């Protein structure tokens, strides 16, 4: 895989190996596959629903 | 009720675009087939203002994309949710720009204007009350700097009474990927500055520092870049689509942050950045986003605000939140910050929340603010002008395509006249 | 659909389109019998309805010795029948024949069959030429050819590779006047010119491949790859793509200079190429060392001016632009004042295509460089003490006098470019 | 929100660290995952762990503990191995060279270019907590990380924090077996500093653990996983007094109070009892008589020297379990009654007790029995006075003809502080027979 050996950064290639090793050779490299960008960015729990709470929705309930 | 027009131009307006149109496309819930695919329904009582509807329950972007070559539009529809684009807002040209500023505003971009004037009517004039207009180009290259600004004088004559707010990508020293682009940064420059509201200088530097440092990220492709840009984007706009208990428009945010017409130049950022490994062991708290936010790390230009000194502020704030912790850290940060803000105009921070987060978070912030710093970017774009114009390198591609000395002659006069009105203030 | 047009005049330049289109073939898959087994080659080939992609080429000679191979052997059916034009008669080496008696007759069926080819396309890009200075088809008809297309096509992009006499062997004698005869006319009627020399290539096949001996095909397996490297923006997808009038409005700064040179990295064979890492800082610092260079001069006398860099592979821009920074924090690497930013950087996703039976390894990613530097001028100084040498005796001059050009000629083709040269050492000066 | 920061400085100090933050997990019931277990959990209003640990809003509890090291080799298992889901990622800070046994290198050359990283993650941590009680160090003597980056860590901390608690646990070259051969010049090198920085230090010797563990836990071949159990388990029973409620409550800066009589004697011992098989605890009474006199037996103590050449100065006696105020008095003055116990004159009443509710717990593959009670002793004695001057005898011996002096001046030191090191501990010997003299 990525990220054996211990020098550069190996820590943060082996937290993200399940998520930057989902190609399998059909695909020349992992910047062409990755051109649009990596699939785990600014956020984990990639799937997740939006909240509908609203501030004035929780403050006024009926009594 | 309050529609934004989307302008893209060139292949990196085209980039950033594609990429903007997929982050609200996952915000508001967009497949790339273009049909609403979401649970909650607080998503559709404000999606009219970047999307249009059609029949079958189908929404496509308020956008029109722009290049002279079609070598990028192949590329885009190509691409996730190039799907969803309409085959209408293409507008392409036969014949490359070559990074040139002259072949791209007189020659090339005469007639390739005509078409786009014609689709950009026919979008606005659809809407019920459009709020205003939005361009992402660069000015490194020949088609967004050179059809685009043709585009800001077009539009700002036809449609006087509304905001023009551009994300405009400026050049670099060290990520120089043009021998030409002093010229095309000054011969953009010159024009943008009396015919605009608001602009927001994105530059390459800060983004490749943000990717090694800040998410340690080995491989940053453009994808993660202009994921990072196209957040700030999103999150500029969110009180237009989402309530809240303090709304700001990007009206209310140009109003407190431009006193004057040609202080107009902001330098924008971003809040947590943090890297993938680093999630779950930090306490995500209104006090510790705070304090990423004002560091220059994360920031989105390559000046430093510790050479210059702020004169207006904004922050705009998302999800549910203790206004108490906003105002008492807004009101510590200028406090401690003596220094760092100037003493002739009072209360320089102004703040903004909205209740809905992006997906995946809890809440984020977004900078925006101008600064005298933001002269350290045309101090040196204008001592590198000068010296190369006074020896006439690369003058032939421009003096034989109809312009003329005297119009370069202007520009480095009033670029110094510009520097030289920010230095005052200081 | 943005597509060119090459055009290959003499020997040489027949003899390098022979291994480049080989390589246009193998790199979008093209049988050499002419049909896809099973739209990025709308740059070069042409559709038809029975699935055919016939070439956009032009190949010119006035002999016919070289042309009747390509007309035998296993490109007989790709390449069209009216797209190969041979003479009747050889200009041997004289300027005088190939641009005066000889070079005249030919030179309406050779427009007649550019016209042809450039009514089919909707949108023209440019001019590619493959040529020589030292012979006398290359050396006569090539400036025909671009004085008559000057007038008829306005503002096209013209674009050169040169094959230069080198400074120290060569295979003729009197190729000094032609080189000197043929400037003359490419100095005003062409956009860009670059250049190369047939014993660079020898000493980096000799050095870099372990070839120690090599031939023509393997010279012309790097030249094909120089300009493989150079139009793969036009056809493969890449993070930033260039045109042929990008470079050369980024590599040309005034109209008097249009000469850089050209580089290639990495060069290496396939036994050592599984040991040394292949690192993007790696391949880009070759290109700047001066034993690399594909022209026998050396920058460290001279100044650079501009340059242009284009990727191949999986290569990620930081890694580029951390080796930038490096690359300008040497003093060996000398810049003139007045071009603070002269950087030019192109990317392309593809790695480039081996052949069977090659020299090159199979690598991952690739760099050329086309950068403009003074040091050209140190070339003309040395085969300008051969062309006074050779003239102050009035050698070898009486083909010329006798063939219907007049003996003034010679001396307006010094004197124009030794002006060159001052003007050369103006743009020189700090 | 009474809460310590604990700091690992060297081999020794993380291998310490990473046995007993074991302990700390099991006490408070935290996973190595780092998360309570779900079938269990239930809101509760419990602050017990947050001396410890402190807490995210996804349930995550992060502890307060910073790791430094010099080379990887020690530090890279721990992000390995079973707990590197609970460490933060960055409180574990690692060099590129070692120091490897030399002083110099470890306080002048390559332990300054790390420095400013690890006050910048303590002044972090630092922020976090609302109210701050003391640091806890961990080292050893020997090595040169431990040696040198320790007392200039230390002279760091005293010039941005002015009145914080130092709590300082060290490991000393044994009297008659050695690991290294340069290590008593680093011993010398590292007490003059620590003398004058450091508000009080404990004692702790490898070879007197081998045979409280060979003859009471009848282990006959002990290995550094044995030891360290016995290390975790007096440190947990010192601050069991923040975390859990109990009759008496002793506070870090109190029994630094009790125990310091002078700035210049801040060297107290610890004995822990009881320690015992899991077989003949079966045959035997534990009651609280009989665990309180076993850690005044001069064999059961940790550091090889004899309190009965020696004279006690002060002692705190810290109780967990099941354990009566009746019995303790009583089992008082039945030491005081003993005159093989003495004390100085200048102390009529040197006792301090403190007693805890909770019970010690253990660990799976453990050494130590399940018992009821625990006593922890940590007495200040003159018999230490010997511990200087056996090593004394080994420093001037070496110093005779300048052995391995040449490679501390090639790294920028001078030679005179070799001499300054020896006359300071001359003046510091001297001060113990002066407080000794009846
Ligand atoms: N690098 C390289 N150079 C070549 C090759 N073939 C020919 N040349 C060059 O061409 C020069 C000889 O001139 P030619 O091109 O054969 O002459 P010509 O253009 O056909 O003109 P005429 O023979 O008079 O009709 C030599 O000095 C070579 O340097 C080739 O395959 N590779
Ligand atoms: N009690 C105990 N002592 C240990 C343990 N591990 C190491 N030591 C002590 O550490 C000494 C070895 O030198 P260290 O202090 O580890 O050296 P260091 O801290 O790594 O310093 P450098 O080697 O220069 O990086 C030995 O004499 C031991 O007494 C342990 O697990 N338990
Ligand atoms: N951040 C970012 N910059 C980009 C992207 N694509 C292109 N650029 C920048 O755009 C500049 C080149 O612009 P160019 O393509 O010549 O503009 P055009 O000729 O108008 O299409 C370079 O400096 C790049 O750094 C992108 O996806 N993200
Ligand atoms: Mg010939
Ligand atoms: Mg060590």
């Amino acid at each position: 895989p990525r990220g054996q050996c211990l020098l550069y950064n190996w820590e943060e290639e082996r937290a993200t190996n399940h998520l930057d090793q989902v190609p399998s050779m059909q695909d020349g490299s992992e910047s062409f596959f990755f051109r649009h960008g990596h699939r785990g960015l600014l956020t984990m729990q990639l799937k997740s629903p939006m909240p509908s709470s609203t501030t004035q929705k929780d403050s006024y309930q009926p009594p | 009720m309050r529609e934004i027009v989307h302008l893209q131009a060139g292949q990196c307006g085209n980039q950033i675009g594609a990429k903007f149109w997929e982050v609200i496309s996952d915000e508001h819930g967009i497949d790339p087939t273009g049909t609403y695919h979401g649970d909650s329904d607080l998503q559709l009582e404000r999606i009219n203002v970047y999307y249009n509807e059609a029949t079958g329950g189908k929404y496509v972007p308020r956008a029109v994309l722009v290049d002279l070559e079609p070598g990028t539009m192949d590329s885009v529809r190509s691409g996730p949710f190039g799907q969803i684009f309409r085959p209408d807002n293409f507008v392409f040209g036969q014949s490359g720009a070559g990074n040139n500023w002259a072949k791209g505003h007189y020659t090339e971009g005469a007639e390739l204007v005509d078409s786009v004037l014609d689709v950009v009517r026919k979008e606005a004039e659809s809407c019920d009350c459009l709020q205003g207009f939005q361009l992402t180009h660069s000015l490194g290259g020949g088609t967004g700097s050179g059809m685009g600004t043709l585009l800001i004088s077009k539009i700002r004559e036809e449609y006087p009474d509304r905001i023009m707010n551009t994300f405009s990508v400026v050049p670099s020293p060290k990520v120089s990927d043009t021998v030409v682009e002093p010229y095309n940064a000054t011969l953009s420059v010159h024009q943008l500055v009396e015919n605009t509201d608001e602009t927001y200088c994105i530059d390459n530097e800060a983004l490749y520092d943000i990717c090694f440092r800040t998410l340690k990220l080995t491989t940053p492709t453009y994808g993660d870049l202009n994921h990072l840009v196209s957040a700030t984007m999103s999150g500029v706009t969110t009180c237009l689509r989402f309530p809240g208990q303090l709304n700001a428009d990007l009206r209310k945010l140009a109003v407190n942050m431009v006193p004057f017409p040609r202080l107009h130049f902001f330098m924008p950022g971003f809040a947590p950045l943090t890297s993938r490994g680093s999630q779950q062991y930090r306490a995500l708290t209104v006090p510790e986003l705070t304090q990423q936010m004002f560091d220059a790390k994360n920031m989105m230009a390559a000046c430093d605000p510790r050479h210059g000194r702020y004169l207006t502020v904004a922050a705009v704030f998302r999800g549910r939140m203790s206004m108490k912790e906003v105002d008492e850290q807004m009101l510590n940060v200028q406090n401690k910050n003596s220094s760092y803000f100037v003493e002739w105009i009072p209360n320089n921070v102004k703040t903004a929340v909205c209740d809905i987060p992006p997906r995946g978070l809890k809440m984020s912030a977004t900078f925006i603010g101008n600064s005298t710093a933001i002269q350290e970017l045309f101090k040196r774009i204008s001592e590198q002008f000068t010296a190369m114009f006074r020896r006439k390198a690369f003058l032939h591609w421009y003096t034989g395509e109809g312009m003329d000395e005297m119009e370069f002659t202007e520009a480095e006069s009033n670029m110094n006249d510009l520097v030289s009105e920010y230095q005052q203030y200081q | 659909m943005r597509e060119c047009i090459s055009i290959h005049v003499g020997q040489a330049g027949v003899q390098i389109g022979n291994a480049c289109w080989e390589l246009y073939c193998l790199e979008h898959g093209i049988q050499p019998d002419g049909q896809m087994p099973s739209d990025s080659f709308n740059t070069f080939f042409s559709e038809t309805g029975a699935g055919k992609h016939v070439p956009r080429a032009v190949f010119v000679d006035l002999e016919p010795t070289v042309i009747d191979e390509v007309r035998t052997g296993t490109y007989r059916q790709l390449f069209h029948p009216e797209q190969l034009i041979t003479g009747k008669e050889d200009a041997a080496n004289n300027y005088a024949r190939g641009h005066y008696t000889i070079g005249k007759e030919i030179i309406d069926l050779v427009l007649d069959r550019i016209r042809k080819l450039a009514d089919q396309c909707t949108g023209l890009q440019g001019f590619l030429v493959f040529h020589s200075f030292g012979g006398g088809t290359g050396s006569g008809f090539t400036s025909l050819l671009m004085e008559r297309l000057s007038v008829d096509y306005g503002k096209k992009s013209k674009l050169e590779f040169s094959i230069y006499p080198a400074p120290q062997v060569s295979t003729a004698v009197v190729e000094p006047y032609n080189s000197i005869l043929t400037t003359h006319t490419t100095l005003e009627h062409s956009d860009c010119a670059f250049m190369v020399d047939n014993e660079a290539i020898y000493d980096i096949c000799r050095r870099n491949l372990d070839i120690e001996r090599p031939t023509y095909t393997n010279l012309n397996r790097l030249i094909g790859q120089i300009v493989s490297s150079i139009t793969a923006s036009l056809r493969f997808d890449g993070a930033l793509n260039v045109d042929l009038t990008e470079f050369q409005t980024n590599l040309v700064p005034y109209p008097r200079i249009h000469f850089p040179l050209a580089t290639y990295a990495p060069v290496i064979s396939a036994e050592k190429a599984y040991h040394e890492q292949l690192s993007v800082a790696e391949i880009t610092n070759a290109c700047f060392e001066p034993a690399n260079q594909m022209v026998k001069c050396d920058p460290r006398h001279g100044k650079y001016m501009a340059c242009c860099l284009l990727y191949r592979g999986d290569v990620v821009p930081k890694d580029v632009n951390a080796a930038i920074a490096t690359i300008k924090t040497k003093r060996t690497i000398q810049f003139v004042d007045w071009c603070p930013t002269g950087f030019k950087v192109g990317i392309n996703y593809q790695p480039p295509t081996v052949v069977p039976g090659g020299d090159l390894a199979k690598v991952q990613r690739a760099v050329c460089m086309l950068s403009n530097t003074t040091a050209i001028a140190e070339a003309w100084a040395r085969l300008d003490h051969k062309f006074d040498l050779m003239y102050a005796k009035r050698a070898f001059v009486h083909w010329y006098v006798g063939e219907g050009m007049e003996e003034g000629e010679f001396s307006e083709a010094r004197e124009d470019m030794a002006a060159l040269e001052k003007d050369y050492e103006e743009v020189g000066v700090d």
